[PDB]
């Protein structure tokens, strides 16, 4: 009946190195109830192996989980994060930021 | 290991 | 220094589909170590750590039994809330339980505890004595009379003060090389110029396990909790944590802003300063 927001978070495994292998994740905590979809974005399009860790909570009830995959990143190449949640009128995008 | 005992609410 | 073994259960109803959909987690301090999900076509206990692989297919077999049984009791315990709290079996309800123990570096028995919550509130917790219940509203009342018959809380007590410590010390030592280890912090900064009259400080703190770490901002030595804008503590995929803590400085005023950061791994804390 009392549903939290979730709140995304966007990153690299390791420092942003053009050319080299390296894994983009999304982290989504905090939110309830554990419904919840998340898709990673390339320029726009979708990825498609992207796997996930299995739902867990944190001490106050509320669920968190993790959307990782293998990349590569590249100079122009931008990507992203795209979560829908029932305490949302639209799904929610948040841009990877390499620098900062 | 986790708990044997079952435990209804 | 002191260890945790923690079991997470969430069990949500969806009418419609009649069985509701399992999910259980097994905890380490903050390593997984174990899965088990409804939807699987496995349906047994999966292992999500390397150390655990060594345990015999008998373990396993254990904790698949053991695993069921707390999912059917879930089962039984939505409907039982639902009739609780009166409500229409044309709503989705989630059922959530988290139990375990604690040792410390003599490793040893020192904490355990065990709570249910319905619908993220808290619905019953056992006290840190392991004799007494916290029953939150009415509807925990009954179950507090419930369990208080049948000697609930002495059969609790005799579990997290025998086999959980006992098995999570072989857990320990069985995945010592992960689990026995404290990796320290990579710290930087980074000064992002967020207008002509203003500025972002930025304090990365990443690759540290475990995660319990602490972060903060001093301006002249007093905290800046009121301006500090802080992440919550992120896995980075790879068993290590990763978190950052920004703060906004007028500019020309950078060299009055610390970053003080806390981890097992520092012998001392870090203090940090711009340029």
């Amino acid at each position: 009946m009392i549903q939290r927001t979730p709140k995304i978070q966007v990153y690299s495994r390791h420092p942003a190195e053009n050319g080299k292998s390296n894994f983009l994740n999304c982290y989504v905590s905090g939110f309830h109830p554990s419904d919840i979809e998340v898709d990673l974005l390339k320029n726009g399009e979708r990825i498609e192996k992207v796997e996930h860790s299995d739902l867990s909570f944190s001490k106050d009830w509320s669920f968190y989980l993790l959307y990782y995959t293998e990349f590569t990143p590249t100079e122009k190449d931008e990507y992203a994060c795209r979560v829908n949640h029932v305490t949302l009128s639209q799904p929610k995008i948040v841009k990877w930021d390499r620098d900062m | 290991k986790q708990w044997l005992v079952w435990l209804l609410l | 220094g002191s260890h945790s073994m923690r079991y997470f259960y969430t069990s949500v109803s969806r009418p419609g589909r009649g069985e509701p959909r399992f999910i259980a987690v097994g905890y380490v301090d903050d390593t997984q170590f174990v899965r088990f999900d409804s939807d699987a076509a496995s349906q047994r206990m999966e292992p999500r750590a390397p150390w655990i692989e060594q345990e015999g297919p008998e373990y396993w077999d254990g904790e698949t039994r053991k695993v069921k049984a707390h999912s059917q009791t879930h089962r039984v315990d939505l409907g039982t809330l639902r009739g609780y709290y009166n409500q229409s079996e044309a709503g989705s309800h989630t059922v959530q339980r988290m139990y375990g123990c604690d040792v410390g570096s003599d490793w040893r028995f020192l904490r355990g505890y065990h709570q249910y919550a319905y619908d993220g509130k808290d619905y019953i917790a056992l006290k840190e004595d392991l004799r007494s219940w916290t029953a939150a509203d009415m509807a925990a009342q009954t179950t507090k009379h419930k369990w208080e018959a049948a000697h609930v809380a002495e059969q609790l007590r005799a579990y997290l003060e025998g086999t959980c410590v006992e098995w999570l010390r072989r857990y320990l030592e069985n995945g010592k090389e992960t689990l026995q280890r404290t990796d320290a912090p990579k710290t930087h900064m980074t000064h992002h110029a967020v207008s002509d009259h203003e500025a972002t400080l930025r304090c990365w703190a990443l690759s540290f396990y475990p995660a319990e770490i602490t972060l903060t901002w001093q301006r002249d030595g007093e905290d800046q909790t009121q301006d500090t804008e802080l992440v919550e503590t992120r896995p980075a995929g790879d068993g290590t944590f990763q978190k950052w803590a920004a703060v906004v400085v007028p500019s020309g005023q950078e060299q009055r802003y610390t970053c003080h950061v806390q981890h097992e791994g520092l012998p001392k804390p870090l203090t940090l300063r711009w340029e």
